[PDB]
């Protein structure tokens, strides 16, 4: 009977953004394959959860 | 003399035929009729016949309730009591293994880290 | 009653299959059940133990004269894996307030 | 006699087959790694 | 030629299997797989005390029709001569063992099941005959025939 479209807040892609800068910052030492780790677990965390709404 | 120490003699053929299991002996029954498959189908993949009624359709024997899992899934005969009467050791034992894949891949998760 | 700590010992050494000690027989269906009630009878050991398979025939041991069982039986299944799913299941059974022992 | 119950229910070979409680996955920290389920080969 | 051999065998049921089996002595009549209490299957039925489907029992003196008691249902029983039997009756006509009564899965259902009691059981005055499941609706009566007692079933409503 109707069409209910998905988009992504914006809070939301701003707490993603601080999360990746999360990563670079708080990360100078650390090493390169434990940064991927990071990466893979945030972005798995949007993605899982949001899914269609992403595209 | 003939017919009596064939008595006894046919009996070494009946009891040694019955000792081992009657029911082993049919499943190696099967293997031989697996070779006459061989010697028609050399090489066989899909769609030759056997395979494709094989894909169509996807002597009391006891009635009662449930006989419970038997590692080698064996109905029990025609008049059983009806009746569990075990150590569960099957079980336990049956479930103990089933735990073990379970630690197999809880053990792994492990690994990454 | 040394059955059962056997088994504990392949379980817990994880001995996995065909090492078995079930694998010492390969030959054998007839089972051995002693320490039997006296007052069970053919029919009945049949009813409990074609549980785990289908008997062919077992004959219990009743002393000849009196007629009575000497209180065991020799008996024997169609398959073999109900021998080795009987011995290593039905062992330490209670009937008629006394246990049995079975073994290959 | 016979050992009856009502229904059913269920059987046991799986039963008993996933750990318990557990819980998800530490508060979420990037050390952790642990994205796949099964080794490689 | 008379006997051949004096004991030959038996192939047949070993009184320590049944009897072990079943003990209160020995009984008869045990539970078939459908047997559940009312209550429960009024739980399913999502239904509290007040609209909950209860079955009180009625006495009437089969000499003068009322209550010596009044019995639910709802907590299978063992009608029986009084110890073994759980339903207990004063009745000498009752045999040791006289019938049972079973809620069964068919819904949750009522049922009267005879033993065999060696006089039998009337039901509207109207008997039965042994070994089946005899479906009960409300309102019906027990007492083979003229029995000390009477008996009416009810559910619970109004």
């Amino acid at each position: 009977t109707a069409q209910c479209f998905l988009r992504v807040d914006d809070e939301s892609m701003q707490r993603f953004h601080n999360r990746v800068r999360q990563i670079l910052m708080a990360s100078g030492s650390t090493t390169f394959t434990k940064i991927v780790n990071k990466w893979n677990t945030a972005l798995i965390g949007l993605m899982t959860y949001f899914r269609e709404a992403v595209v | 003399q003939r017919r009596k120490a064939e008595k006894d003699s046919e009996r070494d053929e009946l009891y040694a035929q019955w000792g081992k299991g009657l029911a082993q002996s049919r499943q190696q029954q099967q293997n031989v009729e697996d070779a006459m498959k061989e010697m028609q189908k050399p090489l066989a993949r899909y769609i030759d016949d056997e395979d494709l009624d094989r894909m169509l359709r996807e002597r009391p024997r006891y009635s009662g309730p449930a006989p419970p899992p038997n590692r080698f899934n064996i109905w029990p005969g025609y008049r059983w009591d009806g009746v569990d009467r075990s150590n569960g050791f099957e079980q336990k034992r049956f479930a103990r293994l089933a735990s073990k894949k379970a630690v197999e891949e809880l053990a792994y998760k492990w690994s990454v880290e | 009653k040394l059955i059962n700590e056997l088994n504990e010992r392949e379980v817990q050494l994880g001995v996995a299959d065909k090492v078995s000690w079930h694998s010492e027989y390969k030959d054998s269906a007839w089972i051995f059940l002693g320490g039997l009630p006296y007052e069970l009878t053919e029919g009945d050991i049949i009813c409990v133990f074609s549980q785990y398979g289908e008997i062919v025939n077992i004959n219990l041991v009743r002393d000849k004269k009196t007629g009575k069982s000497k209180g065991f039986c020799f008996l024997c299944y169609e398959d073999q894996r109900s021998t080795i799913l009987a011995v290593d299941n039905f062992n330490g059974i209670k009937i008629k307030g006394r246990t049995i022992r079975v073994d290959h | 006699n016979p050992r009856t119950s009502n229904e059913v229910q269920y059987d046991q070979r799986l039963f008993n087959q996933s750990k318990g409680m557990d819980s998800g996955f530490a508060g979420g920290e990037d050390e952790i790694y642990n994205v796949y389920d099964q080794a490689w080969r | 030629n008379l006997q051949a051999q004096e004991e030959e065998r038996e192939f047949y049921n070993a009184r320590r299997r049944e009897h072990r089996q079943r003990n209160d002595p020995g009984g008869n009549n045990k539970e078939k797989e459908v047997p559940a209490k009312e209550k429960p299957s009024f739980e399913l039925s999502g239904a509290l005390l007040e609209d909950t489907n209860t079955f009180r029992g009625v006495v009437i003196k089969y000499s003068e029709p009322k209550r010596w008691r009044l019995y639910p249902f709802k907590n299978a029983y063992l009608l029986g001569r009084h110890p073994i039997d759980h339903p207990s009756c004063s009745k000498q006509h009752a045999v040791f063992q006289y019938r049972l009564v079973e809620y069964t899965r068919a819904r949750v259902k009522p049922y009267i099941i005879d033993l065999g009691s060696g006089n039998g059981t009337f039901l509207n005055n109207k008997r039965i005959e042994p070994q089946r499941y005899y479906e009960l609706k409300e309102k019906d009566v027990l007492k083979e025939i003229d029995d000390e007692d009477e008996e009416e079933e009810e559910e619970v409503s109004d």
